[PDB]
């Protein structure tokens, strides 16, 4: 949780932005100037984002996360769904 | 520092817009610190800060959520920003340390700004508090005079004009005989209450701050 | 009983007599004390002291002295306006105690007394370095605006007086069609340089002291 506060008021603007940013970065979506740098080591298993300016680095937001003991798992589990609404969207289209 | 007093020197007063006490702020927010001397009506003050004393004021009120010493300065310059120069502005006017309770957000979760002011002494008020304030009141002073007696002027022109012709033209911007005491009384008693309870200070900001971009010759 | 405080914002600025550099050493003198706010625009000063103290630091500071202090209490209240009290003042603007030395002298044996302002409250500071001088700031500043109201009637009465007939021969000392942002234009890069006097407080008694006795209501 500590990684989600002091985040705002380095990337320094207002309220409404970060938390928009914030989500915006764990979910789809970057901006070109409000870049969510993503600054995921892989080995490591930390994913943050800054967008810096103003004199001084401005750390925009970070994530951090515990790296899976077997990576193909989640991987097969994203791309079956993405095969699976392939699949939904192709017969419901043949439907439509 | 001294860049930021001489800034402050120049850029005008603009009062800090919370709607509370009479804190009539001047605005200089430029890099290595900013100046926002604010004053109470009831205690005085000289904030001229530079961003490491910008920062660590910013952080003696907060508690969780922080930032680079920059990340502070300019995150406080982009709070004047909307609604000065992060539009939320409060105070404690009991404080002998004016810590303007500065509310801004920006994550959602609480954030503490206090545009700290350091308590100025009887040889620091004279930085800010007297050579601009009572420049631009004595140069009032001499404006109050000089329209008086080219009213006066202008007005015996007038009587000399009806003397020599009788024509009346439009009565409404009809001047009366003009009397710089009468004019100072009449100005005392509805003005009064404006001058004497300052409340916004607006009336004094966007109306001295043209005299405030000269009144710095000292 | 606080009067001290009461009567020093209302405190009428006098201008002290010294054979130094006079400053604003201005002070309700009660029979229970006084408060002299020395207010010169350069350092602010502040005898916050009750009768009894300042009586007995006369009789201590008179090395052979046989007199009540009711004796010092009139000598005090002879600097109700601080004039002279007496020998003649002299300040010591280097500090946050003002000694204003009164030689209690009549062609005797030597003598010396003087006053100790120790650090002004910044409250009655604002009292009358911020409140009612903002006030008085304010209401300096309405007044040229509402001056420019009447600058800018009588500009066009004698401008519509002129196009409309009886229009006066001389022309060499008419005034061409005047507005008030003429008269400010020129003010803030003439007057309001050279207006902006903070000068030993003598500028204060000079044009700022009445409107400030205007505005002492608050």
């Amino acid at each position: 949780e500590s990684e989600i506060s002091q985040e705002a008021d380095d990337m320094a603007m207002e309220k409404g932005k970060y938390v928009g940013e914030l989500r915006k970065a764990l979910l789809s979506g970057a901006g070109p100037a409000d870049v969510y740098t993503f600054n995921f080591s892989k080995e490591s298993c930390y994913f943050f984002f800054e967008k810096n300016l103003k004199d001084v680095s401005f750390r925009l937001g970070s994530f951090n996360l515990e790296k899976v003991e077997n990576p193909a798992e989640v991987i097969r589990e994203l791309i079956c769904y993405c095969l699976d609404t392939i699949a939904e969207n192709q017969a419901k289209n043949e439907h439509l | 520092m001294e860049e930021l007093e001489q800034g402050l020197l120049m850029q005008p007063w603009a009062w800090l817009q919370l709607a509370e006490n009479s804190l009539l702020a001047k605005v200089f927010i430029t890099k290595q610190g900013y100046a926002l001397l604010v004053s109470d009506l009831q205690q005085v003050w000289h904030e001229q800060v530079d961003t490491s004393v910008v920062s660590q004021r910013a952080k003696e009120l907060n508690k969780r959520l922080t930032a680079p010493p920059a990340a502070f300065l300019c995150h406080l310059d982009n709070l004047l920003r909307p609604l000065l120069k992060e539009a939320t502005f409060s105070c404690d006017c009991v404080a002998d340390a004016l810590i303007l309770r500065v509310r801004s957000e920006l994550s959602g979760l609480p954030f503490y700004w206090n545009f700290h002011c350091m308590l100025a002494s009887p040889s620091l008020v004279s930085q800010h508090l007297i050579r601009p304030l009572m420049g631009m009141s004595l140069a009032l002073q001499c404006q109050v005079r000089e329209l008086a007696t080219l009213l006066h002027m202008k007005d015996l022109e007038i009587q000399d004009y009806q003397e020599s012709g009788a024509t009346l033209i439009r009565d409404r911007l009809k001047t009366e005989p003009f009397e710089e005491n009468s004019f100072l009384e009449q100005f005392m008693i509805e003005k009064l209450p404006e001058a004497c309870s300052i409340g916004d200070g607006k009336p004094f900001v966007m109306n001295l701050q043209d005299l405030y971009m000269a009144v710095t010759t000292q």
